[PDB]
This record gives structure tokens, sequence and C-alpha cells, in this order.
């Protein structure tokens, strides 16, 4: 029953400096150590550090020793992991897990047996802006599009015809750039029915409270 | 300066098959090596130990072997719920590192991409944009290379590209590829093409239009 809960996402912008936690529970706090891990959206892991609760000694990663510190609570059970400057090049998943029993006194496995969900952590100048939302009309089935350009922050729920319409359809993952998100989907239905039937993409941003409905016209050009 | 490579990165399976992941080190680390498993949206899971341990529920068809500078693990008889990412760790000297990972994946038959492009639309040019869309739908294998061309001329910037995963329902992949430019330069040229590659075809897949 052992538990590693971190702290939630969260957005920053550059320059600044961020505190993340990782709360333990399920078993003695000061008898293990925690590691910090990083992973890129290339899916690639690094190691970061590892704090000892019980000493407060540290061991980082050459590559993040100015950039990270690591530090730990015995009050509270918690360790925290503070991020210094933070560029672009910071925007990724970050990871607390347990190092697992030792060997024998001093000798370790180096071996992380629970892992925390994950906090993830977006750096970006931008504000909380709604997105534009252009319609994709073609120029036996027919594909039609909706681009969800220049918003922020995630995420944006996208359906058509207010969800009668679920087959069919691909929503890609939303890609960054510019400090804005941008995102887009298809949906394929028979030419028998379109622009017969009337087909739109409803776009919701929860965090600019905005709702878009966009309806499908063929371009006439 | 300890390098750790797994191959392949890529590995296309049917549930019932076994498998075997490589991870070499670029020196002697002994057996001081773990894996690890990732499944799409859950974190990192230790599988094995000391390249040989496995860890307590690990079921039995995981096992590990290895020493010096090669190991591999090995699935006999691949479940669906084994599809996701495998790591390998050293643990012989500082930093830790990890290899790149390797994806296990479900194989199925090959199939061709239906592709679609998308001129921009009056709503975003009245406001000085222009963002051609292209989009690449049910293709499989995973590879596939889309390049955009302008006039017959190739455009490296302004091209932003986006996968969805393996789909639950048929196992293929799709993607997206957007090409942004200005209400300017998308008026100077005539000819825009999403040109595609990939196994299903010796020559490239194309879809293209004119401003006209």
């Amino acid at each position: 029953q052992v538990q590693l809960q971190q702290s939630g996402n969260e957005l920053a912008k550059p320059g600044a400096s961020m505190k993340m936690s990782c709360r333990a529970s399920g078993y003695s706090f000061t008898s293990y150590w925690i590691h910090w891990l990083k992973q890129r959206p290339d899916q690639g892991l690094e190691w970061i550090g590892y704090i000892d609760p019980a000493t407060a000694y540290t061991e980082s990663n050459q590559k993040f020793k100015d950039k990270a510190i690591l530090t730990a609570d015995r009050s509270s059970n918690t360790a925290f992991m503070y991020l210094n400057s933070l560029t672009s090049e910071d925007s990724a998943v970050y990871y607390c897990a347990r190092e697992s029993p030792r060997l024998r006194r001093g000798i370790y496995y180096y071996a992380m047996d629970y892992w925390g969900q994950g906090t993830t952590v977006t750096v970006s100048s931008a504000k909380t802006t709604p997105p534009s939302v252009y319609p994709l009309a073609p120029g036996s089935m027919v594909t039609l599009g909706c681009l969800v350009k220049g918003y922020f922050p995630e995420p944006v729920t996208v359906t058509w015809n207010s969800g009668s319409l679920s087959s069919g359809v691909h929503t890609f993952p939303a890609v960054l750039q510019s400090d804005l998100y941008t995102l887009s989907s298809s949906v394929t239905v028979p030419s028998s029915t379109w622009p017969s039937e009337t087909v739109t993409c409803n776009v919701a941003h929860p965090a600019s409270s905005t709702k878009v409905d966009k309806k499908i016209v063929p371009r006439d050009c | 300066d300890l390098v750790l490579t797994q191959s392949p990165a890529t590995l296309s399976v049917t549930p019932g098959d076994s498998v075997s992941f490589s991870c070499r080190a670029s020196q002697s680390i002994s057996n001081n090596l773990h894996w690890y498993q990732q499944r799409t949206h859950e974190s990192p899971r230790l599988l094995i130990k000391y390249a040989s341990q496995s860890i307590s529920g690990i079921p039995s068809r995981f096992s590990g072997s290895g020493s010096g500078t090669d190991f591999t693990l090995s699935i006999s008889s691949v479940e669906t719920e084994d599809f996701g990412m495998y790591f390998c760790q050293q643990s012989n000297r500082w930093p830790l590192t990890f290899g790149a990972g390797t994806k296990l994946e479900l194989k199925r038959a090959d199939a061709a991409p239906t592709v679609s492009i998308f001129p921009p639309s009056s709503e975003q040019l009245t406001s000085g944009g222009a963002s051609v869309v292209c989009f690449l739908n049910n293709f499989y294998p995973k590879d596939i290379n889309v390049k955009w061309k302008i006039d017959g001329s190739e455009r490296q910037n302004g091209v932003l590209n986006s996968w969805t995963d393996q789909d639950s329902k048929d196992s293929t992949y799709s993607m997206s590829s957007t090409l942004t430019l200005t209400k300017d330069e998308y008026e100077r040229h005539n000819s825009y093409t999403c040109e595609a590659t990939h196994k299903t075809s010796t020559s490239p897949i194309v879809k293209s239009f004119n401003r006209n």
C-alpha cells in the first residue's frame, strides 16, 4: 500500500522558478531515498538526483547541479524539488520514485520500486487565450476538418455534431509552438450525406470558458 | 561516458509471440542493470533488477539474462497488457542512466494512408494567416515521411506535425501536418503539395492543389 503523491501540473513563465512536491505514505519516510526523474516528450528518461530524508544528503546528476535543488521534510513526509531559471527545455513530466530496500547496510540496488504519478510542467509565457476554430472543407467517403489554433492552456474538447458523429473521427494531440497550442481533428462521412446533411465541430476550451460551434460549409471557389 | 544502446527501437508483434529486447553497454557494468516497463498513461514500473532477478508479482514470462555489456529481456508468449515501452537502466556508476526505450506494438497488415489536403479557409485568410492542412489517416506501419512543396519546391519551416497513437480498433496510425504561412507568402505562390513516403508505395504518395 506504498504511495507517492506528487503536486498537480503547472504552468510557468520562462526564467521563473518552481517547486514540486512528492508526499509519501505507507512506509517509514526516513528509511528510503527518494529519486527524481525527468521524462522528455521523446520519452527519454533522465535521472536528476536523490535525497536521503534521514540525512538531507543529496546526490545529483552533474547536468542539473545548479538547476535543481532537492529537500525533504520529515514533519510532512514530503520531498520537494526546486527548478530554477525555467526555460523551454524544462518542459517535461517529472517523477519521484523510491529506492528499493538495501541489499545490506550501505549497499544499494539503485532500482526504483515505487513511482509517483508524475507532474507535468509547461514553460510558456502565454495567457489563457481562447482558440480560433477554422473549418477545413474539401476542394465515396469525404473527409472534413477543424483547425483549433492559438490557444492556451490545454485542454480543448472537440466533438462532431455534439457527439452524434463518433465514428471515423481522429483528433490529433495538441502541439505547442510559439508558446501557443494548435490542434486539429478530422472526420470522415459518406459523400451521400454531405453537404446534404449538416456537419459541425464543437470546440470547448474550459480555461477561457469559451465554447464554439463551427459548421463545415463547402468552399464554392 | 557509459552509453546504453537498446535495440530495436520498435518491435511489432502478435499476442502469443516471443520477443527479446537487447540493451548493450559501451563498457562492462557487470550485472548492474534493471528493466522497466511503461504502458501509456502510466508511470514506469520495475520489472527486473540486477539483470536477472524478477520482482515480486512480475509474471513469469518476463525473463532477464545477461552480464558485462550485453543484456536481454525476453517475454515468452506476449499478452496484450505487455504492450508499451521497455527501458533498461545501469546502476554501475554516476549519473544513473537509461536507454532510449523499445516500443512493443501490435502488428497488423500494411495499410496505405488515406490522404486529404485542405486549402486555407477564408475565415483565417481575412486575419492575415494561411494554414494548409494535410491529413494522413489509418496507415501501417508507423514510419512515414511527409514533405511539403510549394510550387515544386521544399519548405522546411512553419510545419507542425502530430501523430495519434496506435488505434485500439484497427491498430493503424494517423497523422496531420500543417504548413502555416503568411496571407502574403501564400499568395506569392500557386501550387501546394503534401508529399508522403510509406512502406506501401515505392513512389511518393501525393496530394496537391493550386489556389484556383
